[PDB]
């Protein structure tokens, strides 16, 4: 490439190379989250407000209906929830599955009995958050705690 | 639905005046039934397609919306704008009003009510389009205004969320040039260390 | 205060049912006017306390429940039984032990029987201004908002769409010239453990 063999820290440099470096999606943005929170985690870069959510995939009730994709709320926030989600590289996901471990009510927050009992179902259980747990993860611009809310 | 109280003052008793309530009936060129009442007493009636006729006739109107012009006479779909003289004389039992075309106030209806068994039945029919029309045109503001309200929450929020996600793209950009530049001049340092002690060994 | 109808039903008479259209002047027992109709004749009745003040004054007035007691008394709960030939409004109050008596409503009867109707008519007006001509009004604001939300959330999508490809796009860079780099470093320590 355009990097040279013996030169040391700098901004431009790494510009010019990535311009000459090629520019492609060899990997999905899923997976390639993935790779870039292991790459965060390996150069210490996780600590980053910007994307530390990249590994685990995170479910959000963006809808009325639990697990299901029958309906989508709108005028609403809650597909606004799901892009605060993936912001950080959380995954969003309509139906509930066993990697998810952050979960994300919608605007109602009633629907934490479901969420318990596929909590039983799903195995490796997810904490129950509110929508304020999604809302500042780029409000504040950065993640937030699972124990903020019901677990 | 609509059933418009179109609230003339009659010129023959506009202390007792008459309110048209009607009650169409669909297919206006096969008839319908004009119902007329002053809240004091009541006229209902039946129109046919003889007096139908007449009256589109009267206007010298040929082969068009004569049928329009009773549908917004009865219950007056437009408002009082419409200007149709709705006098009916409680003292003949006859009700018309007149549609002012051609520079003459032809008949635009000539309808023989009927006097109500008991005005009371129409007063109730009356008091439940009163209901219909307190939900007619100024309250679900509340309906669609808890939908402004969440309109007006979620695209602030979303507006936050996007500035919030452009300048942390642009970070993002810088931040990852800097560290991934950081991490290659290591590893080239690094190599200038191992072929320096290459040299040595 | 103009006089606003709130449509009582007789148990006595509920098919044709009562309007107490009631202007009542801030109190119920020191000045207030009640005109009533069925809907069809217009008892509007200028009253007094002459006629009703002193049922407070003269039964047990207690400590309980008086002004809500009136309140919902000319309201749609008793046995509101108003007698149309001495244009009277009575009823009866229910509790524990003891069924008194609330209301003595000698409500008069104006010549116009229509006025109460009129009243009503303009009622059917603004009524009518209760659901969708105004809820076109805060549409246009709700829309406006739903448009600006709208917009707002496409764009939402694609800054963070933007961001995870120039994330992307920068590690896999990253990582083509870190294979490089490393791939150089591990031969240079295999090339210093050979010397």
């Amino acid at each position: 490439y355009g990097d040279s063999y013996f030169i040391d820290t700098d901004l431009n440099q790494l510009k010019e190379v990535f311009s000459g470096i090629k520019n492609s999606n060899e990997q999905t943005p899923e997976e390639m989250a993935s790779l870039i929170a292991d790459l965060e985690y390996r150069y210490s870069w996780d600590c980053s407000p910007l994307s530390m959510f990249r590994r685990h995939t995170v479910y959000l009730d963006s809808y009325a209906v639990i697990n299901d994709l029958s309906t989508k709320n709108e005028g609403t926030r809650l597909a606004i929830k799901a892009l605060e989600l993936r912001f950080h590289g959380a995954k969003v996901v309509s139906c509930l599955a066993e990697g998810v471990s952050h979960v994300i009510i919608g605007e109602d927050h009633s629907r934490v009995a479901d969420f318990k009992a596929f909590r039983r179902t799903f195995k490796r259980k997810f904490k129950i958050l509110k929508e304020s747990w999604v809302t500042d993860s780029i409000d504040k611009c950065e993640l937030q705690e699972e124990n903020q809310y019901l677990i | 639905m609509e059933r418009k109280i179109s609230r003339i003052h009659l010129v023959s008793e506009p202390s007792i005046t008459h309110f048209l309530q009607v009650s169409w009936e669909k297919t206006l060129e096969s008839g319908f039934v004009i119902t007329l009442t002053d809240g004091h007493s009541a006229w209902t009636g039946t129109v046919s397609e003889s007096e139908i006729s007449q009256e589109a006739d009267d206007m010298a109107m040929e082969k068009g919306k004569y049928v329009g012009e009773l549908r917004k006479a009865l219950l007056s779909g437009a408002g009082p704008a419409d200007v149709y003289t709705f006098n009916f004389s409680k003292e003949s039992c006859y009700f018309f009003f007149e549609k002012n075309l051609k520079d003459v106030s032809f008949r635009l209806g000539s309808f023989n009510l009927e006097k109500v068994e008991n005005p009371a039945e129409v007063i109730r029919e009356l008091i439940c389009y009163c209901l219909d029309t307190i939900a007619e045109n100024q309250a679900k503001n509340e309906h669609l205004q808890k939908e402004n309200e969440r309109l007006l929450r979620d695209w602030n929020d979303v507006q936050g969320r996007f500035e919030k996600c452009v300048s942390a793209k642009e970070a993002l950009e810088t931040d990852l040039y800097k560290r991934f530049i950081l991490v290659l001049n290591e590893k080239k340092t690094k190599i200038r260390s191992l072929h320096n002690k290459l040299l040595n060994a």
